[PDB]
Parts: structure tokens; sequence; C-alpha cells
């Protein structure tokens, strides 16, 4: 009689997971849900067996953050049940096996100083799945892209050492080798000393 | 960055760091689990670098063969984390299977005997054991095998 | 009856450890140690560690090899009443080992500061041995420089692997922090505090 949860889908943004589904209107007590899944190595060596998630074994809201399951670059299957009190509905199963390998991939930020004649780098910290891809150049005709990567975000790394003559110009994009996807390049964005 | 593996004709790009984060996270348990302190089962004289490369992509196939089909889906814990790491170690290798897999549809996992002897000797170590030891031990020495596999230039 | 037995182990030099057992006081225990090497046969003695005073022991010698695992117990010894036997965990040195700084050492000029960093020395069998940088057992050693203008607050880090670092066009009479922790890519480590050297620019 409890209705199992409908609408299940997949938001996935730098390698964030999140799993949804419409929420179940009974009355009762608070609705209480519980997610599980399986990678393919569960789906193909030992089918019938489902790991419970990390975060959701019975949650609120009609959401869970799977990030911390979807571990692997291989499709997963996920599972939810509803649960109130003594009734618990029915598994309802994702329609089509999530691959990270989808996750959306936004543009990184950017945050440009100067120590002096030092430019300087911090990116937006997306976490250690992301490793990010500067360019910087000396913005005269003759002059080049160099790059450089950057591991992390939490902190400010020194790009290069200006010297007084055109003002340089900076850009950044991600690059996740999980999934070997890059993302759009950041705003150009330049300065001078 | 990402791990290039050299399988002789075989070159496929892994990710070694994500495997071992998630290892590191379970290693000291697991390896308190096996009492066997006297059998090695990743001898050493069977590393994957001494390796002629013609051999190496068949025997580290057969090797992820045999922690797929009977380690991993077999280590029992009550420890939920313990298990959700577990899944990520066989998935993990999962995908590596799936590259050596093309490989060999390529036809350059060449199955040659310097290759077999050395996973016959493997498999034959594992095989000593009672089964639950056995998949216990060797799921601790995952150490080794990511490291033989660092080791491959 | 000791515990918590634990390996120290910095740029090779392996240290085993672990704490007094229980007794009220038996101010008088001693503590003897044996090694194993994992997928060998036999434990075996460590003399210089028969009945010691310590709660610490150097296996330095004992568990050399890169391609080896060790384990090590301890008991301890009253009259003929020895407690158990305390084991350690599986211990593997050449992924477990801490790698030590680099020693850095600081240069001056006006507008430029020269760092130069001598590699961590591996653990020195003899006295008089044939040095070795650890950049030799781990080959892709890398170096995280971090530099803090106390003037500013402001600070930038990067990664190198050159043994020297020039650092140019420096605001003067500033004194500048620099502190280098060394890191190897691969399994994670137990880290080490960097260190940490300062210098004053000159006058302009
Ligand atoms: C000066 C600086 O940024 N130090 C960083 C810190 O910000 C960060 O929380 C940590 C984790 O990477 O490593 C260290
Ligand atoms: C930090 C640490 O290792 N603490 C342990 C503690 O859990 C345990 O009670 C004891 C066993 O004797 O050894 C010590
Ligand atoms: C590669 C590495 O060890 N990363 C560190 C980072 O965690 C820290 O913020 C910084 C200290 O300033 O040094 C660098």
């Amino acid at each position: 009689i409890l209705p199992a949860p409908q609408q299940l889908s997949v938001l996935s943004t730098n390698m964030k997971h999140l799993l949804m589904w419409s929420p179940v209107i009974a009355p009762g007590e608070t609705v209480y849900y519980s997610v599980e899944y399986q990678g393919e190595y569960e789906s193909l060596y030992t089918s019938h067996i489902w790991i419970p998630s990390s975060w959701c074994s019975l949650t609120e809201g009609p959401e869970c953050d799977v990030t911390d399951d979807i571990t692997a670059t291989v499709p997963y299957n996920l599972r939810v049940r509803a649960t109130l009190g003594s009734q618990t509905s029915a598994w309802s199963i994702l329609k089509h096996p999530f691959n990270r390998q989808s996750t959306i991939l936004t543009r990184p930020g950017m945050e440009i100083t100067k120590d002096g004649f030092h430019l300087v780098i911090e990116l937006e910290d997306l976490g250690p799945q992301f490793e990010f891809l500067v360019a910087y150049w000396r913005r005269e005709p003759g002059a080049e892209e160099h790059v450089k990567m950057v591991r992390s975000g939490g902190i400010p790394v020194h790009l290069e050492t200006m010297e007084p003559g055109a003002a340089y110009c900076v850009k950044a994009q991600t690059f996740v080798k999980a999934i070997g996807r890059y993302s759009a390049f950041s705003q150009t964005e330049c300065v001078e000393v | 960055a990402l791990k290039t593996l050299n399988l002789g004709s075989c070159v496929i790009a892994t990710n070694l760091q994500e495997i071992r984060n998630g290892f590191s996270e379970i290693r000291g348990s697991v390896q308190a689990k096996d009492g066997n302190i006297d059998i090695r089962i990743l001898r050493r004289t069977e590393s994957l670098q001494d390796t002629k490369p013609a051999n190496r992509c068949c025997l580290l196939r057969h090797l992820l063969r045999l922690y797929l089909d009977r380690v991993f889906k077999n280590y029992q814990t009550p420890d939920h984390y313990t298990l959700r790491k577990i899944s990520s170690l066989a998935n993990s290798f999962l995908t590596i299977k799936k590259d050596l897999r093309l490989c060999h549809a390529h036809m350059t996992c060449h199955c040659g005997e310097e290759a077999m002897k050395k996973y016959s000797q493997i498999l034959s170590h594992f095989e000593k054991l009672e089964p639950q030891a056995a998949v216990v031990k060797a799921l601790g020495e995952l150490d080794i095998l990511l490291q033989w596999m660092e080791e491959t230039e | 009856k000791p515990a918590n037995i634990t390996f120290l182990s910095i740029n090779m030099k392996n240290v085993l450890q672990w704490t007094p057992p229980e007794g009220l006081q038996g101010v008088k225990v001693t503590y003897t140690v044996q090694y194993f090497i994992y997928g060998q046969k036999k434990w075996l003695n460590k003399s210089e560690c028969r009945n010691i005073n310590r709660t610490y022991c150097d296996l330095s010698a004992e568990t050399s090899d890169y391609e080896h695992q060790y384990y090590a117990r301890v008991r301890a010894i009253w009259g003929t009443k020895c407690s158990k036997w305390a084991e350690s965990g599986r211990f593997y040195p050449f992924l477990e080992t801490q790698i030590g700084p680099p020693e850095v050492a600081l240069t001056t000029d006006e507008k430029s500061i020269s760092v130069v960093l001598t590699a961590p020395e591996k653990w020195k069998r003899n006295p008089e041995d044939l040095p070795v940088s650890m950049q030799q057992i781990y080959s892709n050693l890398k170096y995280n420089v971090s530099v803090l203008n106390t003037k500013s607050n402001r600070t930038w880090s990067q990664c190198v692997t050159n043994h020297t670092l020039v650092l140019t066009w420096l605001e003067p009479n500033t004194l500048y922090c620099v502190h280098v922790e060394s890191f190897v890519p691969g399994p994670p480590r137990r880290a080490q505090p960097s260190e940490k050297q300062c210098a004053r620019t000159l006058k302009d």
C-alpha cells in the first residue's frame, strides 16, 4: 500500500552525485528512505547483492548524496525504498544505471593575485578527483602559452615572476583523470605591475 | 596523474592512486585478520617487472581474474565501512580487467609459458591455504600487487 | 605483556616501539624482541635487544630490504615469569617509511634569494659508509616549497625536483620564510615536519 518512490534520476555536477526521486506523500509519521547500490562488479559477479549507501540508511529528504559510493568508472545500479514506521515500500530502481563519466563539468573558479612581481593563483577546491591546467601568457604579440598543472584548490600556487613589460593573462580548466574529461576554460583575466 | 602500464604490446592507463587510497583505509584491519605470517602468495620471484613484456599482460589479466573471481566477493566482515571499500577496490579492478580484455581481443595479450608458469605458482600458493584464509591473505596483499604495477616503469 | 606496538620509520631508519605493560610498579621489567620476515619461516633474535631497559629498538639493519615485509614481537621479563608475546602488525618499510625533509640553505641578494636543498639521506649502515640520497630509492621524489612574505602575510607554494631554486624580484629589506616538505607520489605516507628557514633580502 505504501507507494515505492518514482522518477528516480541522478544529478551529477563536478563529480558530486545526487540521487533524487519524487517524495512519497502519505499520512503517517515522517517518511524515511533507504538507498542502496551495486557497481558493475556486483551486478555481474554477485547480482543478488546490494551494498547499502554510506549516508542514506533511513534519511528524510527525497534525495541522497551517493558521491562517496560511486568510486569507480563503471555503471552503477541504485535503488531506493521509502518507509513509514512499520510499512516499508517496494525497492524502486533507477531506469538507467549511472556512470560518473557523465557528471557535468563546470568551468573552474579562479583567484589571481600579485605578491609584487609574483603571479599567483588559487583555484576553486573541487576535491582530489580534480587537477587544473592553468595557461598563463605575457600579453604581447610574440609570447606563447605556458602551461602549469596545479594539483589542488585549497592552495595559492606560484605561476610566474612577471617582468615590468606587458601584462599577464591566465585561464584555467579542470581535468578529471578518472573519466578522462576536461571542463571549459575560465574567463581569461589579466593583470600588471 | 594516471599510471601508464607497459605490458609489452599492451599499454593501458590505470588509476593506481584511487585504488591505493581506498586500500590504505583497510590495510591494517585486513592484514590483522591474516594469521599465516609464514606464507606469502605474491612471492617476489614472480614480480611483474621481472617479466618479459610480451608476457606481462597475460600474467596481470590472470591475477586480476583471480582477485575478481574469488577474493573481493568472498571477504567476510560485519563492518559496512569495510564492505563499501572492498566494492570500490573491486570495481576499480574491473575497469582494468576491461582494458586488458581489449588488449587480449587485439591479440596483444599473448600467453607465453613464463606467464603461465608464474601464474600457476601464485595460484598454487593461494590454493595451499584454506578458503577464507586464502581470500583474507590475498586481500591483504593488495599493497604488493599495486606496487608490482607501479614498479613496471 | 607490552602494548601499542608500532614502527616509527623515517628514511629507512626503522624503530620498534611499545609502551610499558600494566604492572602497578614492577619497576624492573626488561624487554626482549624478535623479528620475523613475512613469508619466511623462523622468528629471529636481536642480541642488542635481548633484555633491555628501553621501550624502543632500532631494527634498521634487520629490515633493510625494499621488497620484504616484516613483523616484530616483544615481551616483558621479570624473574623467569614472562608475560606472553606482544606482536606488531605487518610492516612494509618501502611503502610505509616517512620521507624526511631536505635540509634547506638560504643565501641572499637584494632582489633574489637562492634556496638550495640537499636531498634527505637514507639511513646509513656503517658510519663510514657511502651516503645515499632517498632520491635514489624514490627516483620520483619531489619537494614542495612554501614561501611566506612576513611583511604582507602573503604566501605561495610550488613543487620542484631540481635541488636549487632562485626566488627573484623580491621586495628589499623584507624577511621571507621558506619551508620544504618532501613527497613521493604513491601510497599515502605519514608526513613529516618541513624544515623552516628564514632570510631577509638586502636593502634597496
